[PDB]
């Protein structure tokens, strides 16, 4: 049952039951990669 | 302050059980002097009533965080 700390107004000129929040939080790593190449046995083609 | 008006408001009411009725001065003087004892109570009673229960709460407010000012503020 969890919460932020309500985004909505307290006035509330109307009050709906449940509006409960959650958050989704993006952050950013750069994380990167190198090599892993392979070839494709399908109809040729190597170096994927 | 008070002393200077009530003494001629007073002498003009036992005035007519003595068959007498007072002067000009006295009841000049009479009404003059419990305006100004009335004077400073006018003064304070003085200031506009609260606003009416459909007032704007207005956007160049800078957040009120209410909306609608009915008797609130």
């Amino acid at each position: 049952i969890p919460s932020f700390q309500n985004p909505n107004d307290w006035v509330f000129p109307w009050l709906t039951q449940d509006t409960i929040q959650i958050a989704e939080f993006y952050e950013v790593v750069e994380k990167k990669e190198t090599a892993f190449i392979y070839q494709d046995p399908v109809t040729g083609e190597p170096v994927s | 302050s008070a002393v200077s008006a009530v003494f001629h408001n007073l002498a003009c009411r036992i005035a007519p059980d003595y068959a007498l009725e007072a002067t000009a001065k006295i009841i000049a003087t009479a009404k003059y002097g419990k305006e100004l004892l009335y004077k400073q109570t006018a003064i304070s009673r003085a200031k506009r009533a609260p606003y009416p229960s459909r007032m704007p709460t207005g956007s160049g407010n800078s957040f009120p965080n209410l909306n609608e000012w009915h008797y609130f503020p």
